[PDB]
């Protein structure tokens, strides 16, 4: 079963959240942070056919980039993984599904208590200029009636009152206020326009980022405030 | 003052053996202690060469077991 | 041949390199007795 | 070399004049490091180096660093031969 | 750490090593003399006993080099002769090897 | 001011002389090395529209390099810098002017005794070779009627007598001999052609590199000598 | 002399087995690891004009890669290599050859037992997969009469039961089989197509990979089996 180049790109994006997975049959892959807080899901053009655990999925994708694309990939006789060229026959050791944790399911994300979307250059801009200003956390909150993305230095300011960078996707008509706080390390997502869903219930809360290749549901931090 | 040339130190460290004549191991350990050299910050002082003959003469002198011979 | 450590080393060398000649030195265990009596307050000394 | 041997007594002054220090701690060894104690019946702090030319500072390796005492060890730096007799 | 009765010994001529068995126990009939080895038994190193002349090699080869050292049972110098029998004693429930 | 990529590259290159900078009023930049031995200056095309002392300029350049090009670089409300494009913002706290070391004024270098030129390929070659044989110093003199740079390593070639490499800066028809010595550490001149103006008197000495964009100045080493 | 980019390339990949080398007047160069296990050799259509050793081939060829190739490689007056650049005259010290293991003869490869061939993609592909699988051992055997390779990581596999890689190298017109064992730490040839001779008798053997520029003689591992 072939792993397409777009398949390899999404496998790259998922191997970031985890250097391994338990591949499960379907046209879909998904993985969880080791903490399970920020999660990745993606219905992929390739259809998984044999459920197989892999430990170094990043290195597995390296191995993939070491062999030609249309090599037939199967689960080998001893249970391991066979990459088959016209000549090359390679057995990558198939992992144990308990050495690598998998997410329970694709997160049935709740309804968004607020909606916006972040442009490609928007997310690129925030996440990359965070290096110049040393931004370590983000505050998405109602500001001037807008869903603003304030890059806060939670090391230098745990209160998130000293902005060095903000991002304003668009104004959000609302009286019910909030100041969602989410780790800059929760931003496992690749660049690109990501529809931002801000679900807010009590203290449970999430930002669902719906990109061009995967949905990542991010559990809001305990400091994310929301008020309806 | 500063002596950061590795291969020049190779020229100097062959002087040890070729002159004194005990072995490359003891000659260069003598060098290491003469100029007071530890064993983890050496790659900045020692030529990349002498290391290889050191390995060679070591395994030939059997410093370690058959566990190291095969590899 | 018994105690002169410096001495016996010098000997061993000179013999294994063809020179029969002796350096007298001065015994060692004697010094042991010297310090051993220096233990008790009986100050002992070795005049000029 | 030297002429006649003499005997005499010693005012406790001269005893002080001899010793390279004074011992108070009654014990000797750490039983884990098997090293001398800090101020004990075998301690280097008076008697000296258990190896030669270097002590638990690890600070002084060659003749360039010999001699001068440590501060971590506190002990002078020299050969262990002199420990036999101090 | 504990010690082993391997046939695995550092800085010794393999010529000697051949005479042992796979366990490390020389065979019955080997005419032996002093200055040789009858059993191989090796110990972890320890720290205060590490000379620079091996600090070199442990630096290079990776500290997986100087972790052990010989304690082998020799042949008491001044003796010769022939082996007649070898007794091997072990804790029960602990593994028992070939000769056992 | 919206510094171009050429201007910001020039800023990154001047940073090789000082992280601390006092970007002054005008289209000009003015810097000196912390040991008071190297000096840099360059007329830019944009106008610095507010005096500012910066301690870490290259990160300022990174901040410049990722945002939308329509980013507005002005003075923030707090007496510091702001770089805000059409949708986001970046705050930059300006280092105190009483905490940056710099020339009081431009160094014009109004006098020279030995004029020579040095071009781009030989520039890069000297920069690489002095790294390559551990050459730590250059000596400008006349050897067989040529203004020549001789490279040396000072710790092992103490009198700078081992020419393992002789680079000719140009012809010399002149009676004034010299040892214009520059220690490699002051070598910060970027890619670009440089007219080297050498002046010296008694013991004091300075070599100037007038480039396609900028001027560098080096105090010539203490053993530099001149016979006129 | 002067050495073409292919000539400096042969030296660049000769520095892979042994750092420096012992060159003599002539048009042939050879090198061997001091273990005696590997020996690369290639004639050069460039000519050497004296006898010398080079302690650092890498820095040598690097300082040479900055001069336009017309630079003459002669002996210096002070006993080292004088490379008269088109514009400079660089000097690099001449290694006294006894301090580098010089082979006294070029290795002749006697009558090989088995014959096959490797190619550019095959060789380079194996070079790369030996990394992603950390493969230390390569075991050349015959399957159904086919000369092929099986990859093993000997550390995790004493008798090498875990084939970690398998490739079709070619046919073997016979039944006389073998497992020629080699460490991956000896496959230092540049990528390319090669002929494959195998001398093997009793306990000893030699693998001869013949390239479009050179020949590599590698000692097989003693654990190998063979019958002919
Ligand atoms: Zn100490």
């Amino acid at each position: 079963m072939k792993l397409s180049k777009d398949t390899t790109a999404l496998l790259k994006n998922f191997a970031t959240i985890n250097s391994g997975i338990m591949l499960k049959s379907g046209q879909f892959i998904m993985t969880r942070a080791v903490n399970g807080t920020t999660y990745a899901e993606a219905n992929i053009s390739d259809v998984i056919d044999f459920d197989v655990a892999i430990y170094d999925l990043n290195g597995f994708l390296g191995i993939l980039s070491l062999v030609n694309d249309d090599a037939e990939i199967s689960q080998s006789e001893d249970g391991n993984i066979k990459i088959a060229d016209a000549r090359s026959t390679i057995f990558w050791p198939a992992a144990d599904p308990s050495t690598v944790v998998a997410p329970n399911k694709p997160i049935p994300f709740p309804v968004a208590s607020a909606v916006t979307e972040i442009k490609a250059e928007d997310l690129q801009q925030l996440l990359r200029v965070s290096r110049g200003l040393q931004i370590d956390t983000i505050a998405i909150t109602v500001k001037e009636g807008k869903i603003v993305i304030n890059g806060f230095n939670k090391v230098e300011d745990s209160a998130l009152t000293r902005v060095k960078y903000s991002l304003t996707l668009g104004d959000y008509d609302g009286e019910n206020t909030f100041n969602f706080i989410i780790n800059m390390a929760n931003m496992k997502m690749q660049p690109g326009n990501y529809k931002l869903l801000l679900w807010a219930k009590g203290k449970q809360g999430a930002a669902k980022f719906e990109g061009e290749h995967a949905n990542y549901v991010v559990a809001l931090e305990a400091d994310s405030t929301h008020d309806f | 003052a500063k002596l950061l040339d590795r291969q020049e130190n190779g020229f100097i460290i062959e002087k040890m053996v070729e002159e004194f004549g005990m072995s490359y191991l003891e000659a260069t350990t003598a060098f290491l202690e003469e100029n007071s050299i530890p064993e983890t910050q050496f790659a900045k002082f020692i030529p990349s060469g002498i290391i290889e003959k050191i390995q060679s003469e070591a395994i030939d002198e059997n410093l370690l077991r058959p566990s190291v011979v095969r590899c | 041949k018994s105690d002169d450590v410096n001495g016996r080393t010098k000997m061993y060398k000179n013999i294994v390199d063809g020179n029969h000649q002796m350096e007298p030195g001065m015994p060692e265990s004697f010094n042991v007795l010297l310090k051993e009596i220096r233990s008790l307050g009986i100050n002992i000394e070795l005049e000029d | 070399e030297f002429d006649a041997i003499k005997i005499a007594l010693a005012s406790p002054d001269m005893i002080r004049s001899w010793s390279f220090g004074e011992v108070k701690k009654p014990e000797t060894i750490n039983y884990r490091t098997f090293k001398p104690e800090r101020d004990g019946l075998f301690c280097a702090r008076i008697f000296g180096p258990v190896k030669d030319y270097e002590c638990l500072c690890g600070k002084y390796k060659r003749l360039k660093h010999r001699g001068v005492i440590c501060e971590k060890c506190g002990v002078e730096v020299t050969q262990t031969k002199v420990r036999r007799e101090r | 750490g504990p010690e082993e009765i391997t046939a695995d010994i550092p800085n010794v001529g393999e010529a000697a090593l051949s005479k042992l068995d796979e366990s490390g126990i020389v065979y019955i009939g080997a005419e032996v003399t002093g200055g040789d080895i009858l059993v191989g038994k090796v110990t972890p190193k320890g720290e205060t006993q590490l000379t620079p002349e091996e600090k070199l090699l442990r630096a290079i080869f990776g500290e997986k080099a100087s972790d052990v050292k010989d304690s082998s049972l020799r042949v008491p110098n001044g003796v010769s002769g022939t082996v007649i029998d070898v007794q091997v004693f072990t804790r029960d429930g602990v593994e028992k090897d070939k000769r056992a």
